[PDB]
């Protein structure tokens, strides 16, 4: 419940929020499937 | 009039209180 | 439909009342 | 404390109780209702209720509006035909600068032709809303088929002066009826001192007497109004006392014994002799008081009546055969003494409330110039007398009626049956 | 100055096509609401110049000198007006702030 | 702009000020994951 | 100065309140913790039911004895019940207190239970109730505000009860819910306390609710106007912030755009109730939206304080007369347990700032479902998920 009233709740945070966590996301995303792929791909 | 019947039962589709409401 | 629509029968004069505040009507 | 009421030589008089209660009220009253007007300014009145709002000589719309309301205060135009009065409310604190205004408002329009034409719209209004209860229209319809010149002149506006009630006849009406002589200032919450001292500076400006009161003249007859409601109302009305005399006296004696409202909610009041005279020949459903309006040259008295159309007939001829009977000497003095115990416990819950209390004093003032302790009055009204009450009966009993009818009036009888 | 005036006067010519000055005031929202208090009289004349000027400058044409109206008869009759509109939004945006 | 020259309009933009900066903000933040600026 | 609301309380658990102030007249009143609220739904009608019997009949007095003494007496007789309240009260000359108490007695001990006749004048009313368009809409913000619960159901209730009724349902109803500790003697005026609570003594001495945000629309397009209420849910009848949310109302004050705070037992209905001709029910929406917004980030000092004045001049007293300060007595006893005085109203009213009136205004107005209840041309009137959006900004 904390979260909805810190971060979710005020458009400006939500917003906030969703970009800084679009920020780690990708890259992760990136690494992940990039390392899936090599793992699928070994050679 | 208007207060011949009640809203009828939404049980089914209601889900299962403010503290509530904030996570929902 | 007199803007805003709302029985007791008249037994007094009328005295409209109206002003700043919002209210405004009637009474016998 | 108690009012002093103090005739300042500008015939203005003051009267202050400064009950050093929370929130003060103060209140011009100012003989200037419909029936101050003549054929030919019909409505004058009516837009000047409504135009309290109007930049003032002294200040703007704006500030007007602003000011009451960011202090709270209220100014509010009530208007009988007989007269009309300004009142404003507010915190000790405020009241000077909500005297400001008041006074400004009445003692100085500018009467903007561009403002006012901006309200002849909600002028329809309010004579149109205020015709909810059809009572109004009855009542209306009465005093003007009643009376021939001057009560005979309505509280709303005619429909065609609509567009034609122009600035130039606004200010003309106060010149000439809202001078000083006939306008009394009655404040409680303030110190009678500065009502002297803000009144001395703008009501005694207008020193002169006023046009004359038009005297007012009765012609009976009967208006109808076909229109098909569920209901039947009619009033059927004569010709009584004035304010000023005993037998006014004894005419609010003759409607609380006839029926003055109910007492009980949901009750069927039970004593009132038309209400029982009604109720033992008719099931149907109904609502039959008695109507009295005193004004100071003039008097109505009579019956009210709503009932099922079709019944319409002789419940009207019940309740006018009840008072026939109270004509021929039929009634008990123990009726007559709850009558006057009705009329006295009205009186002084009338004078509970402040908004009433003051409207009181101001009409006091500009009616008799004095201050009629509540005490004296219960005193006056136990004067009233059986015989007395039974005199103004017969007045009623024999005096032209006029009558005012409206709904489905197929069964609803005229002057020369009833 | 004065004379100054005349002579911008002729040379804004706004006279030549038959229009007071008030005639030409732009129709900014707070000359419009002192145009609307116009007495009707004016109003109509009002619109009667301004539209005799646009047929006259459709023409590329000027009234005859004569007709056109001399400073000295140039009269203000919004301005009156406008001034209590102007101090009228001057008012409110204090009560505002 | 005269109008914008006021005690409660003061108030309002400090009151509104915060919000500002965090729109400003997240738009900052935005701009960084939007071109991995080199 | 100031009246001192003196209460005290007897063996039954009756309270008996009193203010005197120097008017002539007094209003003395009996209150009683029973509505609408407290019904099972199946005596869903009985509290309004026992009205319209009540004040009619009696133990002492038969039939019209009662309402017959009261006009004899010069006094006005009224009863009004809500959903968590009942009152019955006098308005009478000062001096007749001993029969202003003895009648009050037999209306709430020794009644007389007619049933036929007040079952039809009820049912009939209500056949017609439906011309109260407000009263329904706001029937409807309550049904769809508190669905599932007892705070759905109307005062009147169903037709199906009112027919439905009995004696002895009836009596069931009036020996439930007539408790003694439930029950404050308020009066208000030309009374003395000794001689109120000596008459007390002498008679009378014998006596989880939700909010869900949703909506109900009633689609009429034949009527002229159409009236739209929207609320959250209020803090309650207790809780402090309801000062700090009476100044916002007062900041707020298309067409009949009331603003309403309705208060029950720790909950509450806290909106806006507009009638607007069908075509602007949209613009009318947007705009109220956008204002309850403006207070919940861009208050300013100086329409609070247009807010605290007018919330001030609303404070009732003892100039409002003799019945306004009963039935605030009456409701003070029965909801706060005590009468809370106009200088604290005063104190807690010039405690509100700016800040804490936004701080309340997000804690309550900002981002919670509403209920909306539409009757008539309200096809224009905007869906729940264009309402709850412009229940924020973003």
């Amino acid at each position: 419940s904390r979260l909805y009233s810190l971060l979710f709740r005020r458009t400006s945070t939500f917003a906030l929020t969703i970009a800084v966590g679009a920020l780690f996301f990708e890259r992760a995303f990136d690494q992940g499937a990039d390392a899936i792929y090599e793992h699928i791909n070994e050679g | 009039s208007h207060t011949d019947v009640k809203v009828p039962d939404f049980s089914d589709y209601r889900r299962a209180s403010k503290e509530s409401s904030e996570a929902r | 439909v007199l803007d805003v629509k709302r029985g007791q029968a008249a037994a007094r004069p009328l005295v409209a009342t109206v002003g700043l505040n919002v209210p405004a009507s009637v009474r016998f | 404390q108690d009012l002093e009421f103090t005739k300042l030589p500008n015939g203005l008089v003051i009267a202050s109780l400064e009950n050093y209660a929370p929130l003060s009220r103060i209140g011009l009253f100012v003989k200037a209702g419909s029936r101050y007007e003549d054929s030919n300014n019909l409505g004058t009145s009516h837009l000047l209720r409504l135009a309290s709002s109007l930049t003032t000589k002294g200040a703007s719309s704006f500030k007007i509006t602003r000011g009451i309301e960011a202090v709270g205060g209220k100014l509010s135009v009530t208007a009988t035909r007989e007269n009309m009065a300004y009142t404003v409310e507010g915190i000790r604190s405020d009241i000077e600068i909500l005297m400001e205004f008041l006074l400004n408002v009445t003692t100085a329009p500018e009467f903007r032709r561009w403002e006012v034409a901006a309200l002849r719209s909600q002028l329809k209004i309010d004579k149109a809303v205020a015709f909810q209860n059809s009572q109004t229209r009855i009542i209306e319809n009465l005093h003007d088929v009643a009376y021939k010149n001057a009560l005979a002149n309505p509280l709303y506006c005619p429909d065609y002066r609509m567009g034609k009630i122009t600035s130039e006849e606004l200010h003309y009406f106060v010149q000439n009826h809202f001078t000083s002589a006939r306008m009394a200032l009655v404040g409680l919450g303030v110190s009678h001192s500065v009502l002297k001292q803000v009144a001395e500076q703008f009501l005694n400006m207008r020193g002169g007497l006023g046009l004359a009161g038009a005297k007012a003249k009765y012609r009976g007859g009967e208006i109808r109004e076909q229109n098909g409601d569920n209901l039947v109302h009619a009033a059927i009305v004569a010709e009584s006392a004035a304010i000023g005399n005993a037998e006014a006296n004894a005419f609010s004696v003759l409607q609380h014994l006839l029926g003055a409202g109910p007492h009980i909610k949901r009750g069927n009041n039970t004593t009132s002799l038309l209400s029982q005279s009604v109720a033992k020949g008719s099931h149907q459903p109904f609502d039959v008081s008695a109507f009295n309006a005193s004004y100071s040259d003039s008097g109505l008295f009579g019956i009210y009546t709503i009932s099922q159309a079709a019944a319409a007939g002789e419940v009207i001829n019940a309740a006018y055969n009840q008072v026939k009977a109270v004509a021929q000497g039929n009634l008990s003095s123990a009726d007559v003494q709850a009558a006057k115990n009705k009329l006295k416990a009205g009186y002084l819950m009338s004078v509970e409330t402040s908004e009433g209390f003051l409207s009181e004093i101001g009409s006091q003032a500009l009616a008799a110039g004095s201050y009629m302790p509540p005490s004296t009055v219960l005193q006056q009204i136990d004067s009233v007398a059986d015989a007395d009450v039974v005199k103004a009966a017969k007045k009623f009993v024999s005096g032209k009626k006029s009558m005012a009818a409206s709904g489905n009036l197929g069964h609803t009888p005229f002057l020369d049956e009833l | 100055l004065d004379g100054f005036r005349k002579w911008y006067y002729n040379a804004a010519g706004f006279n030549k096509l038959g229009l007071m000055r008030d005639d030409t005031l732009h129709e900014t929202e707070d000359v419009k609401e002192a145009i609307r208090r116009l007495p009707e009289d004016l109003y109509n004349d009002r619109m009667f110049r301004i539209k005799r000027a646009l047929d006259l400058t459709m023409r590329h044409q000027i009234l005859p000198k004569d007709q056109w109206t001399k400073y000295e008869e140039d009269k203000f009759y919004l301005e009156p007006y406008l001034k209590e509109v102007i101090r009228e939004r001057k008012e409110r945006e204090e009560w505002a702030k | 702009l005269s109008r914008f020259l006021g005690p409660r309009y003061r108030e309002l933009a400090r009151n509104w000020i915060p919000t500002a900066g965090m729109w400003g903000t997240v738009g900052a933040v935005g701009l960084v994951w939007a071109t991995d600026w080199r | 100065s100031v009246p001192e609301t003196q209460v005290s309380i007897l063996d039954n658990g009756l309270r008996v309140a009193s203010e005197q102030s120097s008017h002539a007249t007094c209003t003395v009143g009996v209150w009683i913790d029973a509505g609408s609220r407290y019904e099972t739904e199946k005596n869903n009608g009985a509290g309004y039911f026992l009205e319209h019997l009540a004040f009619k009949g009696t133990k002492n007095r038969p039939g019209n004895a009662l309402e017959k003494e009261v006009e004899s007496i010069g006094a006005h007789l009224n009863a009004y019940s809500t959903r968590e309240h009942t009152a019955y009260l006098i308005k009478a000359l000062s001096k007749d207190l001993p029969k202003v108490v003895e009648l009050l007695a037999d209306i709430v001990q020794n009644s007389s239970l007619q049933i036929e006749k007040e079952r039809d004048v009820i049912l009939r009313e209500m056949q017609e109730n439906d011309a109260s368009m407000q009263n329904v809409v706001f029937d409807y913000l309550h049904a769809t505000a508190f669905q599932g619960t007892p705070l759905a159901q109307a005062v009147e209730g169903p037709s199906e009860n009112v027919r439905r009724l009995s004696r002895t349902d009836l009596t069931d109803y009036l020996n439930r819910h007539y408790k003694a500790p439930r029950m404050v003697l308020a009066a208000a005026g030309g009374v003395e306390h000794q001689q109120l609570l000596d008459l007390a003594q002498k008679h009378l001495s014998s006596v989880p609710c939700r909010f869900t945000g949703s909506e109900i629309r009633h689609r009429d397009d034949a009527l002229p106007l159409a009236h739209v209420a929207i609320a959250v849910e209020g803090p309650g009848w207790a809780n402090p912030d309801n000062v700090t949310l009476q100044v916002a109302n007062a900041i707020i004050g298309c067409q009949s755009f009331q603003t309403f705070n309705i208060s029950y037992s720790d909950t509450g209905l806290l909106g806006a109730h507009f009638v607007c001709d069908a075509m602007s029910i949209d613009d009318m929406v947007f705009f109220l939206q956008g204002q309850w917004m403006r207070l919940c980030t861009s208050a300013t000092e100086s329409e609070v304080t247009r807010g605290k004045n007018i919330l001030r001049n609303a404070l009732v007293s003892h100039l409002d007369g003799t019945t306004p300060v009963c039935e605030d007595i009456g409701r003070s006893l029965l909801t706060y347990g005590r009468r809370i005085p106009l200088a604290e109203w005063e104190s807690r009213i010039q405690e509100v700032d700016a800040q804490m009136l936004r701080d309340i205004c997000s804690k309550y107005f900002y981002d919670q479902c509403p209920a909306v209840a539409g009757y008539g041309p309200i096809e224009q009137l905007p869906d729940y998920n264009r309402i709850r959006s412009g229940m924020f900004w973003l």
